[PDB]
């Protein structure tokens, strides 16, 4: 995985 | 009739929707300019794809309950869902007067052929624009609209799914709310099979959704094309 931009937008 | 948790959930869905959803359009023109005269179309609509991809998480966290999954399962359903609330969401805009989403200027009026000038043919296209109708002709009332984006979004089948009982059961909770509120404030004749029929618009979307990601891994596959992208589009949809 690695969702860096996606989890921060998800907080 | 609706009980208040259901009526809680719809007026919270409601102002996700508005504080996710410009209907002026006006943050476009931060967009690379459209050009219409290759791939000529692919930086701005990667950009407007890529904006309403921030927009699609900004309602995602807004859904009773969704802030209650872990982060890697609302990674796995924004990730898997995000073109298809993008193809909802997108029907606000979309006319049958033209076959065309109409974002308020003919800069940022987008046709078939806009979209292939982004890398995609009418394999896509053809039932984009098709379910795009069917869409419009439900009348949906923006109260079903929200329901129907949210529900998407809370879908218990997505590929790496870990607690998907809870999924399911977030879902459940947004499911009964569309029904009662279909039943409760959809006047027949309008409410004629209305539930069962945005059901079917939820399966037309996984195919649409399959076809998107095959033409956009080859879209993607080419170095000169994806250097085009947005690195947040590289991240949600490969690559
Ligand atoms: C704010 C919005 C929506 O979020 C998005 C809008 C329109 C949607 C469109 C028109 C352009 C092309 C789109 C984004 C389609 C998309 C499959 C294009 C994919 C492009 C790429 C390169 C990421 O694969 C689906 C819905 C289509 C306009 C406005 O209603």
């Amino acid at each position: 995985k690695n969702h860096p931009m996606l989890m921060n937008l998800l907080k | 009739k609706l009980s208040e948790e259901q009526q809680h959930i719809i007026a919270i869905l409601l102002d996700a929707h508005h504080k996710t959803y410009d209907p002026t359009y006006a943050d476009f023109r931060d967009f690379r300019p459209p050009v219409r005269m290759p791939l000529s179309m692919l930086p701005h609509l990667a950009d407007l794809v890529s904006y309403s991809i921030q927009k699609v998480i900004g309602f995602a966290k807004m859904i009773p309950g969704f802030r209650d999954l872990t982060s890697d399962d609302q990674i796995v359903l924004l990730k898997s869902s995000a073109i298809e609330v993008i193809m909802l969401r997108s029907n606000q805009s979309f006319t049958m007067d033209d076959m065309s989403w109409d974002c308020g200027s003919q800069d940022y009026k987008y046709d078939v052929t806009d979209v292939s000038k982004a890398g995609h043919t009418l394999e896509l296209i053809e039932p984009l624009i098709k379910f795009q109708v069917g869409l419009k002709k439900l009348n949906l009332h923006e109260e079903e609209h929200v329901l129907l984006m949210a529900i998407c979004i809370v879908s218990p089948d997505r590929p790496g799914v870990q607690d998907a009982k809870l999924v399911e059961a977030i879902q459940d909770r947004l499911s009964n709310t569309l029904q009662t509120y279909i039943r409760c404030r959809h006047p027949p004749p309008g409410s004629h099979q209305l539930y069962a029929k945005m059901i079917q618009k939820l399966a037309d979307l996984r195919s649409l959704n399959e076809e998107h990601s095959k033409q956009y891994r080859s879209l993607s596959f080419q170095p000169e094309n994806s250097m085009k992208l947005t690195p947040l589009v590289l991240e949600v949809f490969g690559n």
